[PDB]
């Protein structure tokens, strides 16, 4: 397995195992998941309620030292009842490490703004608004960011179609650029590539 | 700028949008010759910077 | 009925309306409302241009990919007609000028031309034939233009039974010669009546003609739903646009009352609301600037 | 592993002071600058002369696409629909239907030039090298609807590109 | 080409032709399929 | 095997510092020329 | 490198620096544009006995 | 079945909520005729307005009207200072749009479409 | 209380931004799709799949 | 294979757009720098995985 | 006839006058804007054709749309297209102008620029090339060298 | 091997003409419709059939790796040759 696979690291796998265990025991409250990947990677997923707190101890603590926000992001997973996954990827320059730390709701909740702790999180979750529709309370100024100004429906949520329901002409009657209903000239093709065998077994789901 | 240009479309086939480097390595290996073109243009590119 | 022409979509801009219509004279005025109108539908339209493609260039956005085809075409040549209309099944006539030139008199443009037009349609075998007239149009009118459009109405009808002939009384909007020409002229007033009508009512009630299958042989008059007299007209216009090309033909059209034709239908037997001078003056007049409405007789 | 851009402190003596001071009021550095861009006057520019000198290419350049033949007159194209399946920006449009003397092959292959990238994913993903991107680049239309190229265009194309794209073919196969 | 002559083919152009945008000569796309779905052609004899 | 590789000596020297001529005259020699211009001038 | 001698030497004088060792534009310094043909090597999973994939 | 609420505890401060845009686009109407040079007149654009509210006015949950609130509050927002043009603000009127039949024969004539 | 009580049915439809036409007119289906029949592998009946009815499609004039 | 290459890294003292400036400047240079180390350090093999 | 010469004559000259003077104006919304510059270098000179370098918008003859036209861009497009004084050309850079390109099927871009402009020259590419934007301004060229302005005013 | 048609519509190698009265002709008035002369269909019924002594034979389209993948061919049926299925070429055993 030398020339051709990916080699493991396993001292940064006991060291992550090792401080998620430390996270999760400081912060019992609000800490429901603490896992780590094959490839090395740190995920805390924690209730709703402690985003502040969490992300103030990891900013904040002598241990911790995670100064850097990367990325904020949102995953819309319509199986759900909670569909949106909120994902901060955190970066420590002290220790030079990383972490996730994950959170859930669905459209209707509101999730308490980080703009308090990580400056980055105001552009960020301004555009998780723009682009799944989840309001965050405590927000200094929350609009859109990317989606055109009238525009009506969150695109990156995946009941939303690729092409939209509008599309844009210019009218010579009205002197104008109007909008009207989406026709393509040709349509969309689905593909159907998945394959009816199974790949991965170690990802294996039990049956019901 | 257009010189390194030239070297991505030798190595390539387009001038900016390579398509090049992919997952499990490179599309396709270097052709003879380039890496003597890049090492010229290396060692002008100094007096380049120093006029700059 | 074809199978590439039975109409298909929801009457967008990529759909298909399955009206192929040649429109002559479609580089000026009411043409370019009407290309407008019939491209949003997804209709073959086909533009035979006189002038440099320069000034269809303004046409070319106003369809789909294929869906306008410009071609050259003579007034005098019937070999361009031929070319033109043989393929479509609708002729729409809008050839005027409101001068004569050296090259081309009031006889060319509205005898000649039209007779011509309709003639070759006739032996193409063409469906639909509609032919614009002028409302004031008499035998024994003191204007040379109103004479030689009543002639040209006449020829026309002798010449294609099924055609039908639409009779605006006068046309305003953002490029027209009416209001724009009373702004412009910073002539007079007098007991003239007039009854102008906007210019997306006329396209629609040619659209609406073209697809009614009853309208065939018919001869509509379109006009406004208020009358005005000019004196007032020309105050309300002067009142509008903040302000306290010509020819003498021009002035004894001016100068010439809008008849009344009850026997002869109109837009609302098109199913098109007329609308009304004082919603759209303030939209032609804005350009103008640096109000009471008109009294309706 | 690391070095200090802008950390020099100023001298303070009377020989940096002075100079310091003359560099100001003599504009020593603006007459540096108008001096080299002088030098950089008088050297042959680097510009050539369009259309009678073309810039520099390559066996790889990906421009204009192409359907090429075997050498017996018999186009290579068998419809696999591999092209079209591969294909980032879904340009390539195929049908096919078994001609008559049986064999496989298409009757419709569309590519749309304002939808591809030119991105050269077709040409390696055939395997018989059908389809190929040869080296013409100026094909620029006055028209949208001539930049929709159906199957004639595209063998109209290759008939006239293929003493050059053989060419290249051959000097670059050896790479794949 | 005068000193590596390319390859003789017989579907090779013999004439090389220029850019022919915006002349009579130009490129038209149309679809290169058949019809799909045929239609009833009524019998030309009254039922009687 | 035949494939795009360096020379067995490597290749040349490549420059990647900064080169700055530090050409010209000094300040006094430069405010002499001026003031010998001046009484020139003024003579 | 066409250039004469005395517009070299105000060249070199009014830029300050000697441009005739380090010159932007190319010359028959660089590599030929038609090239021997290759023979790329095979990767370590070009063998014929153990090779299996599992592994 | 108890949930965070967003802004509105129940549906009384809502309606005020929605009361008081209401009131907010009714005084911004005049002014957003007159800036975008608009060819309706205010009593179109204030017909516009209630169309809008009535069309929005089913809803009895009241997060999900605090969002309708909030929504409404952002469009204000991008109207009162200038950052839509005139298309975004004539694009609540459909000019060009085709009238879509409603009835069963006109929709039979034109179409397959229920 | 920070935890108010809504007894309503949970309803989007304000909200998604999508046409009413698109909502009052569609009929989804709800369904485990069937095995290829050219296949013997079961690894694409496992997942339930909504998807909609199928609209009109027409041939483009041009190409 | 970056941590088989010997380069520096440049460090602003002000936080202006002067240091910038000349971050990017000696970054460029240290480009040149990597540049020579990888040309004198290209090895031989294949380019793609050979995970076929 | 002598008219007719006469207008012929005067007819090449204000064709030559305006095809070797196009003032573009480039609309730098994507990677064919870079292209673009690099048809502004040293190498290919758009200058020595007559043609400058980000002349104003007030007063360009030719406007070049370099990139995507997205929904939140083509009304501008359409006020910047609409205050360019006559005779005014549109040249079409790159697929994503062309008919959209890569982003052809997304919900925030339109599908070509002609959409919105008229378009005289469409050049192809993905970006094409700094020689193939070079071709299609000579092509524009051509196109305004073989316009028949006065003859078409002297004949109607 | 082109065909007209009694339009005067010249038929592409797919079959494909305009009916008579189809408005889609007018595409074509004042420019040209565009097919390839060259009707590969024709052009591989003139290549000979290549005799050979062996019961199979193998086929890459000549070039090696510019040609098609191989493939191999069986000349048991005396009644008819062994066509390939990529490059059109037939074959036919000597016995
Ligand atoms: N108020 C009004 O405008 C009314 C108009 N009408 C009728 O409606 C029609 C259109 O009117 P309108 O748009 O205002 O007028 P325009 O002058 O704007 O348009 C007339 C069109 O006819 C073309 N044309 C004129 N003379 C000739 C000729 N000798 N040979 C070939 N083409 C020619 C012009 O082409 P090009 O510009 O390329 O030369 C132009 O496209 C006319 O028939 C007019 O009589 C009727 C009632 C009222
Ligand atoms: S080059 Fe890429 S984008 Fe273009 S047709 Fe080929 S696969 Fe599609
Ligand atoms: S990949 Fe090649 S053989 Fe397959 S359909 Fe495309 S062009 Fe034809
Ligand atoms: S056509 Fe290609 S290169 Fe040009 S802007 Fe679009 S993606 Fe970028
Ligand atoms: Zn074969």
């Amino acid at each position: 397995t030398r020339p051709t696979v990916r080699p493991r690291n396993d001292v940064a796998h006991k060291q992550l195992s090792a401080f998620g265990e430390y996270v999760a025991e400081i912060l019992p409250k609000y800490v429901q998941q603490v896992q780590v990947s094959c490839f090395s990677e740190l995920e805390i997923c924690i209730h709703p309620d402690g985003v502040i707190p969490v992300l103030t101890f990891l900013r904040d603590h002598s241990n911790a030292q995670f100064k850097s926000l990367a990325d904020l992001t949102a995953v819309d997973i319509p199986t759900r009842q909670n569909r949106f996954e909120i994902v901060y990827n955190l970066l420590s320059l002290r220790f030079n490490s990383r972490i996730r730390v994950k959170t859930y709701t669905d459209e209707l909740t509101p999730v308490e703004s980080s703009v308090s702790v990580y400056k980055a999180a105001n552009w960020y979750e301004r555009e998780i608004w723009d682009m799944f529709g989840v309001f965050f309370a405590n927000h200094p100024d929350l609009r859109r960011i990317l989606t055109d100004y009238g525009f009506e429906g969150h695109p990156f949520r995946k009941d939303f179609p690729l092409s939209g329901y509008v599309e844009l002409r210019y009218d010579d009657e009205v002197k104008r650029v109007v909008a009207e209903p989406v026709e393509l000239a040709q349509e969309f093709r689905k593909f159907d590539l998945n394959s009816p065998w199974e790949a991965f077994p170690a990802y294996r789901q039990p049956p019901e | 700028r257009e010189k390194m240009f030239e070297f991505y479309e030798r190595v390539s086939g387009a001038r900016m949008h390579a398509a090049y480097v992919r997952p499990g390595g490179v599309h396709q290996d270097l052709p003879l010759g380039l890496m003597d073109d890049i090492y010229e243009f290396s060692k002008n590119f100094s007096l380049r910077i120093d006029e700059l | 009925l074809h199978h590439a022409v039975i109409p298909h979509g929801k009457g967008g801009r990529s759909s298909v309306s399955g009206i192929v219509a040649t429109v002559f004279g479609a580089t000026g005025f009411l043409g370019r409302y009407l290309v407008n109108h019939l491209g949003r539908m997804g209709s073959q339209v086909i533009v035979p241009y006189r002038c440099e493609p320069y000034d269809t260039m303004h046409l070319r956005p106003m369809g789909d990919l294929g869906q306008i085809i410009f071609m050259d075409w003579n007034g005098r040549d019937k070999d361009s007609i031929r070319r033109a209309v043989e393929h479509s099944n609708v002729v729409i006539n809008l050839v005027g000028r409101e001068w004569e030139t050296k090259n081309f008199d009031f006889e060319d443009v509205f005898v000649k031309i039209p007779q011509a037009i309709a003639q070759v349609s006739k032996e193409a075998g063409v469906e639909k034939f509609i032919h614009i007239s002028h409302l004031n149009a008499d035998i024994k009118s003191s204007s040379k233009y109103l004479r030689n459009k009543a002639v040209g109405e006449k020829e026309v009808r002798e010449t294609f039974p099924e055609a039908t002939i639409i009779k605006p009384a006068d046309i305003f909007g953002r490029e027209d010669r009416f209001l724009n020409y009373f702004a412009n002229i910073r002539s007079l007033g007098k007991k003239t009546v007039k009854q102008p009508v906007y210019i997306v009512d006329v396209t629609k009630g040619i659209i609406n003609a073209i697809k009614d299958p009853d309208a065939r042989g018919k001869t509509f008059a379109f006009v406004g739903p208020n009358r005005y007299l000019l004196f007032d007209l020309v105050q309300y216009v002067f009142a509008v646009a903040h302000r306290p090309w010509t020819t003498r033909d021009k002035v004894e059209r001016i100068h010439t009352t809008d008849r009344t034709l009850p026997h002869l239908p109109g837009l609302e037997d098109l199913g098109v609301q007329a609308t009304p001078l004082e919603l759209k003056a303030i939209e032609v007049l804005r350009r103008h600037r640096t109000v009471q409405p008109a009294k309706t007789v | 592993t690391y070095k200090y851009v802008n950390l020099r402190e100023p001298s303070m003596d009377m020989k940096s002071v002075t100079d310091r001071a003359a560099q100001t009021l003599l504009w020593t550095e603006l007459i540096r600058g108008l001096g080299m861009t002088l030098s950089y006057l008088f050297r042959e520019p680097a510009t050539i002369n369009y259309p009678f000198e073309k810039g520099p290419l390559s066996p790889r350049f990906r421009g204009e696409h192409a359907l090429r033949r075997y050498p017996s007159g018999e186009e290579r194209c068998i419809a696999c629909k591999l092209c079209e399946a591969v294909c980032p920006a879904q340009a390539i449009t195929i049908e096919a239907e078994p001609r008559a003397d049986g064999s496989r092959r298409t009757t419709r292959y569309d590519i749309d030039m304002t939808k591809c990238i030119y991105c050269g994913f077709c040409q390696e993903a055939c395997p018989v090298d059908a389809i190929v991107e040869g080296p013409n680049f100026e094909f620029s239309t006055e028209t949208h609807e001539e930049l929709l190229y159906n199957k004639e265009k595209l063998l109209n194309n290759g008939d006239k590109w293929e003493a050059e794209i053989a060419a290249n073919i051959q000097a670059d196969y050896l790479y794949r | 080409p005068t000193v590596k002559p390319p390859t003789a083919r017989k579907f090779i152009w013999t004439n090389h032709k220029f850019n022919l945008s915006g002349t009579p000569q130009q490129y038209v796309p149309y679809s290169t399929t058949r019809k799909k779905i045929q239609e009833w052609v009524p019998p030309s004899t009254p039922y009687k | 095997v035949k494939q795009d590789m360096p020379p067995v000596g490597g290749y040349g020297p490549i420059d990647y510092k900064r080169n700055l001529p530090r050409r010209g005259l000094s300040g006094y020699s430069m405010f002499a020329v001026g003031i010998g211009a001046l009484l020139f001038g003024y003579w | 490198a066409s250039a004469t001698r005395l517009i070299q030497g105000l060249r070199n004088w009014a830029s300050g620096r000697d441009l005739q060792a380090k010159l932007q534009l190319r010359y028959q310094e660089i590599s030929k544009r038609t090239q021997p043909p290759p023979k790329l090597p095979v990767g370590p999973s070009h063998r014929l006995s153990n090779n299996y994939y599992c592994a | 079945t108890s949930v965070k609420p967003i802004f509105s505890r129940d549906m009384n401060e809502a309606k005020r909520r929605v009361r008081e845009l209401y009131r907010a686009w009714y005084r911004e109407v005049p002014n957003t005729v007159h800036l975008f040079q608009l060819d309706i007149s205010v009593k179109q654009g204030r017909d516009k307005v209630r169309e809008m509210f009535k069309k929005n006015a089913h809803v009895t949950d009241p997060r999900v009207v605090d969002l309708l609130v909030i929504k409404g509050k952002m469009e204000l927002e991008e109207t009162i200072n200038v950052w839509k043009q005139r298309t975004h603000v004539m694009r609540f009127f459909h000019e060009t749009e085709a009238p879509r039949p409603k009835d069963f024969l006109s929709k039979f004539y034109v179409g397959h479409d229920p | 209380t920070q935890l108010i009580t809504v007894d309503e049915k949970l309803d989007i439809t304000t909200l998604t931004g999508v046409p009413e036409e698109h909502i009052k007119t569609r009929k989804a289906r709800i369904f485990v799709p069937a095995r290829n029949n050219m296949q013997s592998g079961v690894n694409n009946t496992k997942k339930w799949k909504m998807e909609f009815d199928t609209r009109e499609r027409w041939e483009n004039p041009l190409m | 294979v970056y941590d088989q290459v010997e380069f520096d890294v440049p460090i602003g003292s002000r936080g202006d757009c002067y240091d910038r400036y000349l971050c990017r400047v000696e970054e460029m240079r240290q480009s040149i720098r990597i540049i020579s180390q990888c040309l004198n350090k290209m090895p031989p093999g294949e380019i793609k995985v050979d995970d076929a | 006839s002598r008219g007719e010469y006469v207008v012929a004559k005067l007819d090449d000259l204000i064709n030559w006058a305006r095809r070797s003077s196009l003032w573009p104006m480039t609309f730098g919304l994507a990677c064919c804007a870079v292209e673009m510059m690099h048809m502004a270098a040293p190498r290919y000179d758009m200058d020595r054709f007559g043609v400058v370098f980000r002349a104003s918008p007030r007063q360009s003859d030719v406007m070049i749309v370099a990139g995507t036209l997205t929904n939140k861009m083509a009304p501008a497009l359409r006020k910047v297209y609409d205050q360019m004084p006559e005779p005014r050309y549109v040249v079409s850079m790159g697929s994503c102008a062309n008919g959209g390109g890569y982003y052809h099927y997304s919900y925030s871009v339109v599908r070509g620029c002609d959409r919105i402009v008229p378009v005289d020259i469409y050049v192809p590419g993905c970006p094409p090339t700094a020689e193939a934007l070079l071709y299609g301004i000579l092509q524009l060229q051509k196109k305004i060298k073989r316009e028949k302005r006065l003859r078409i005013w002297y004949r109607r | 091997g082109v065909r007209t048609s009694p339009t005067g519509e010249k038929v592409t190698h797919t079959g494909q003409v305009y009916d008579d009265e189809d408005y889609r002709r007018v595409r074509f008035v004042g420019r040209q419709k565009e097919v390839n002369e060259n009707f590969a269909i024709d052009l591989i019924a003139e290549q000979p059939v290549s005799q050979v002594g062996s019961r199979v034979i193998s086929c890459d389209g000549g070039g090696g790796a510019l040609g098609h993948p191989r493939v191999y061919i069986n000349l048991d049926k005396e009644t008819k040759t062994g066509t390939c299925g990529y490059c059109g070429l037939q074959f036919r055993q000597q016995h």
